RNA sequence: GGGCGGCAUAUCUGUUACACGACAACGCAGGUGUCCUAAGGCGAGCUCAGUGGGAACAGAUCUCACGUAGAACACAAGCGUAAAAGCUUGCUUGAUUAACGAUUUCCAGUACGAAUCGAGACUGCGAAAGCAAGGCCAGCGAUCCUUUGCGAAGAAUAGGAAAUAUGAACAAAUCAUACCAGAGGUGUCAGAAUAAUUACCACAGGGAUAACUGGCUUGUGGCGGCCAAGCGUUCAUAGCGACGUCGCUUUUUGAUCCUUCGAUGUCGGCUCUUCCUAACCUAGCGCCGCAGAAGACGCUAAGGGUUGGAUUGUUCACC
RNA sequence: GCGCGGGAGUCCGCGCACCA
RNA sequence: CCACCGGCCCCGAAAAUGGAUGACGCU
RNA sequence: UCGAACCACCUAGUAGCUGGUUCACAUCGAAGUUUCCCUCAGGAUAGCUGGUGCUAGUAGAAGUAUUGUGCGGUAAAGCAAAUGAUUAGAGGCGACCUAUUCUCAAACUUUAAAUGUGCAAACAAACCGGCCUUAGCCAACUGCAAGGCCGGAAAGAAAAGAAUUAGAGGCACCAAGUGGGCCUUCUUCGGUAAGCGGAGCAGGCGAUGCGGAAUGAACCGC
RNA sequence: GUACUUCUCUCGUACUGAAAGGGAGAUGCAAAAUGCAUCUGUGGUGUGCACACGUCAAAUCCGUUUGAUUUGCCCAACACC
């Protein structure tokens, strides 16, 4: 025997295959597994891992956010160079709060119809990953982006709302029911809003 | 316990904002009035054939009560309430002896 | 039976023999600022702003300074994790810690050596290990043995 | 019937199975709420001035870069 | 076991407790539901318990010297304190209010109780630096319901920086309600509104738990040994043996709760067999304080024997 | 808490009444 | 030749169905 | 059929209690402890466990040393040192004082271990000279305090016994069983004692065979 | 069963107060009891994939690989404002 106490606690849970049933997703996974194995770019490896990931971990992104980050990168770029291609492993959605945008080249798994119309009208192009693999096989001159995950209702609900320093929402259908005792100083006590950690 | 008949303390009124003299009285609970909302609900529930419908407290344990003093200012017609500790015999005396 | 605030502190909160008295003037004139290391040692003659008996003898970091008080952060293990507790004590119950005296001396010595090398001075000679071999020339040699008198002098009656 | 009252026999082993985790480093969660108020107010005025200086500095960098 | 008793049911000090912290018992020695307008706050001036030398009544008061606390701080205990935290005295009400600031103890890092560091108002004492929002550390209480205090008068051509709100078709005056802070109490003290009996008795279960056999133990009971102060007229030991001390047994009663509660038939007697020896008789020996007779104290030895009746259910007991 | 008696209180008797 | 104190052995050492260094045996 | 008849229905009445609960391999793998509860044959709550992951894969690591710097009142010791017990003689002078003398304390101590316990040991840090701001301190400031900007240096931690790692750190979500324990080594409290009752540290059985002690849950080896 | 359909209804894009009620951009100038002006834009700081610009190591079949690091922008995310 060999003393290997608590050795199973160093194992990590990682997904090695997709749970999706989409044949086009499977084709993309095949192509980018080949590219990641046979090239020396970190871009391909990151893209392959994100393609493997699940739907909840592939949050969508906003066209306005894309425009803002592209502008903040472009303000410090020489005028003799071309703007990078935005790349999102996920969905791109339109934004009504911003009406004027520059011409951008965007590659994504899926576009909403409004977002596609807005990009084309501004004067950009919508690309797919198979087109990207031919335009830039190693991912040179790209801009990898992710969508926002905090702000989801589930995240806002995570935790216990009755302990000091917590601001999570309780699971309740009647908004006016869980007030009074434990939430007001006049009713016995009030949950403390702040606590040093 | 003996307590003075008058106290000098901060008034707090916007027109005074200074220490003034107060008159000391002991608080006493008012009469339970009919047509109070809780009393109306209790009377409706008690009527009928059910019998006694609410608990009645029997096994008391305390032998004292907290003392509440009402302080009245002559300059400003305002009243303040102050709580003292529990005691068995509270008396107001200015004798100071 | 009883679990009061100061239970079981008969020998902990007591003065040493012939060392009674209130704090001296050196304590009053000591400067404490945010970010210093302090030792929390209760002074039983003050009885104001005394720390709880658990924190007697712990070392921490100052995070707050008031006219008469000091705020200290202390590590405390609870079950499976370590908590950072913030306690408020009067200034007479803390003292400056020397827990980094050796490390600070190490940095100063390195700076001095660096300056001498740039100035082209003469570096001091290096110490040699005592664990090496060599010739030993004895001055006094004695025989080690057990003698009869050793046993006779072991029966006190 | 009577039973066992109290013991601490296995508790140390349970606490070390997932280890006793160390403290959070000092540069995280260093909130200043509850500290001495007069010093807190004065520090807020300095931080407000620094933010305005940071915005001005970025504008100068942009203009210089455009001028090449 | 349960009952009776008692609170180990909320809570404080010393010890158990093993020199960080934590740690149980119907463990040990003790406390708590109060008390205080001063016994709270501050300034000043003094030094306590006791001892020694002296002064009419006087074998109470006055004076000098010594006096590290041997006194005192409401109460139990620990700690702390000497130009004080003790005693006397003078003035006072910081035991008020305190924008939902932060933290400690219990701890789930919830609440309650208690406590610590702060910011603002108005003050108290002090020449001043300063000290004080009770008496350091035990002395206390959720939802609902009841009940009290603050939304003073004046001003806005408008609801604003500045006027408490509602009773839903509208308006006035009563009435009711609402928002904030307290008070009336839950001692089974994180908080139901509660008297007996069953031998006429019932159900679900428990060997988590008693009554009877077994098992551990041997205080108690029963048997011995060692030393030798004395008894024995003399003489410690023929026969005994105090004060002490060491062991054995499980034929007595206690102590425990391991097996059995979908059941191990429970006192005594009658009948019948077998085993043990710590030996009453029967066989041999030794020794006495053994003249004989009758006996006492030992050793080998369990092969063979050990009764008939009155009273009592008896075992035991007595004749 | 309510009625009676023997500046107010305090005490004693009776007969009534009980949602923290 | 006397006191003292060690090793191994012996006495002190009495029970209930026939029996247990595991059995035979071993000097 | 009677300390409340019989028949049908409400009724498949409720049960924190007793009994049962149907295929195979594979990867992992416990608890009888904390707090609250008319709570003690039951629950909720934290801990132990599984699954799912997220994040820049050596990161903010450690049931272990070394060096430096803090904390302590058990074991031992003492009564010729304070408190409390306690035997005898001597000197001054029956009593008292004065030095001694014999024996002691879980709720006594001047002194004081071994095993412990807190902190630190250069990469969001620390060190050395410009500048900006503050309604912070001080009689003032170019003094102290605080938040930043610019620049330099950096055995990346020497030598003196001068660490080591089968040493990837951090962060979440969902949920099970368990909440009767018992034994041993050292330290112990009650009891004459117990295969008795109650605790502290650690290792085990429970949940586990295999090889040994003839036989044995816990002993020895593994 | 399949194919088709309008308004509407419902969850959400905004919350807060007991209620009468009210209701969230950035920058610059400035300091007005509803200030003024522009609209290609992360409110700020620290730590932070990929990409771009350099540099240094080790290996090399001499084509390039594997690691570090500088600077810029920093996506997701965490902490302090
Ligand atoms: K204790
Ligand atoms: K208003
Ligand atoms: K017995
Ligand atoms: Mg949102
Ligand atoms: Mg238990
Ligand atoms: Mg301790
Ligand atoms: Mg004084
Ligand atoms: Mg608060
Ligand atoms: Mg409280
Ligand atoms: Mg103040
Ligand atoms: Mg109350
Ligand atoms: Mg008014
Ligand atoms: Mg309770
Ligand atoms: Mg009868
Ligand atoms: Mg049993
Ligand atoms: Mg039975
Ligand atoms: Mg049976
Ligand atoms: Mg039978
Ligand atoms: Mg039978
Ligand atoms: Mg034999
Ligand atoms: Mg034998
Ligand atoms: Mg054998
Ligand atoms: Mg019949
Ligand atoms: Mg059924
Ligand atoms: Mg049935
Ligand atoms: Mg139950
Ligand atoms: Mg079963
Ligand atoms: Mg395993
Ligand atoms: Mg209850
Ligand atoms: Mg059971
Ligand atoms: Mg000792
Ligand atoms: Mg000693
Ligand atoms: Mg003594
Ligand atoms: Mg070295
Ligand atoms: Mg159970
Ligand atoms: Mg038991
Ligand atoms: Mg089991
Ligand atoms: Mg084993
Ligand atoms: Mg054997
Ligand atoms: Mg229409
Ligand atoms: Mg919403
Ligand atoms: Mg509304
Ligand atoms: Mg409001
Ligand atoms: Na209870
Ligand atoms: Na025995
Ligand atoms: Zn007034």
């Amino acid at each position: 025997g060999v003393d290997l106490t608590g050795i199973s606690k160093k194992s990590r849970v990682i997904r090695h295959h997709t749970y999706s049933t989409n044949p086009y997703i499977k084709l993309l996974i095949k192509l980018y597994k080949f590219l990641a194995k046979r090239t020396s770019s970190g871009f391909n490896k990151v893209v392959y891992q994100r393609l493997i990931k699940s739907r909840s971990n592939r949050a969508p992104i906003s066209l306005s956010r894309i425009a803002v980050v592209m502008k903040r990168k472009a303000v410090f770029t020489a005028k003799s160079k071309a703007a990078p291609i935005a790349v999102v492993v996920g969905d791109v959605l339109d934004d009504v709060r911003m009406a004027r945008i520059p011409a951008m080249r965007v590659c994504a798994l899926r576009f909403s119809k409004s977002a596609r119309q807005s990009i084309v009208a501004a004067g950009g192009e919508c690309l797919t990953f198979d087109q990207l693999a031919m335009i830039a096989p190693t991912g040179k001159n790209t801009y990898l982006l992710r969508g926002r995950k905090s702000g989801r209702e589930s995240v806002r609900h995570f935790g216990a709302s009755g302990v000091p320093g917590s601001h999570s929402k309780p699971y309740a259908t009647n908004r006016g029911k869980e007030t009074k005792r434990g939430r007001r100083t006049g009713r016995s006590y009030k949950r403390k809003a702040f606590r040093h950690v | 316990v003996n307590y003075p008949k008058k106290k000098v303390m901060h008034c707090g009124d916007a027109r005074c904002n200074a220490h003034k003299s107060f008159k000391v009285v002991q608080y006493k609970a008012g009469k339970a009035r009919l047509f109070a909302r809780g009393k109306r609900r209790y009377d409706r529930k008690q009527s009928g054939y059910g019998g006694q419908t609410k608990p009645v407290f029997h096994k008391k344990a305390k032998t004292t009560k907290k003392i509440v003093l009402k302080l009245q200012c002559s300059g400003c017609k305002s009243i303040r309430q102050v709580v003292l500790k529990r005691t068995k015999h509270f008396e107001l005396n200015d004798k100071k002896k | 039976h009883s679990y009061g605030y100061k239970s079981g502190t008969r020998h902990l909160f007591a003065k040493k023999f012939r060392k009674h008295g209130v704090p001296s003037v050196s304590t009053i004139l000591t400067n404490i600022k945010v970010g210093d290391y302090v030792d929390v040692v209760a002074d039983s003659a003050v009885r104001e702003g005394m720390p709880h008996k658990y924190y007697h003898g712990r070392t921490g970091i100052v995070w707050n300074v008031t006219p008469r008080g000091v705020g200290v952060i202390i590590n405390k293990p609870v079950r499976t994790r370590t908590l950072r507790k913030r306690i408020c004590v009067r200034f007479e119950h803390v003292r400056k810690s020397r827990c980094q005296e050796a490390f600070k001396a190490k940095e100063h010595q390195f700076q001095a050596y660096l300056a001498a090398k740039k100035a082209g001075k003469a570096l001091p000679p290096l110490q040699k290990s005592s664990r090496l071999g060599g010739i030993v020339r004895p001055k006094n040699v004695e025989v080690l043995a057990r003698r009869v008198a050793d046993y006779e002098a072991m029966v006190p009656y | 019937a009577k039973s066992k009252n109290h013991t601490n026999h296995n508790q140390s082993s349970k606490n070390h199975r997932n280890g006793i985790k160390g403290p959070v480093p000092l540069h995280l969660h260093n909130s200043k709420r509850g500290s001495w108020l007069p010093a807190l107010v004065n520090a807020r005025r300095v931080r407000k001035h620094n933010q305005k200086a940071a915005l001005k500095k970025r504008r100068e960098r942009i203009a210089a870069f455009a001028a090449k």
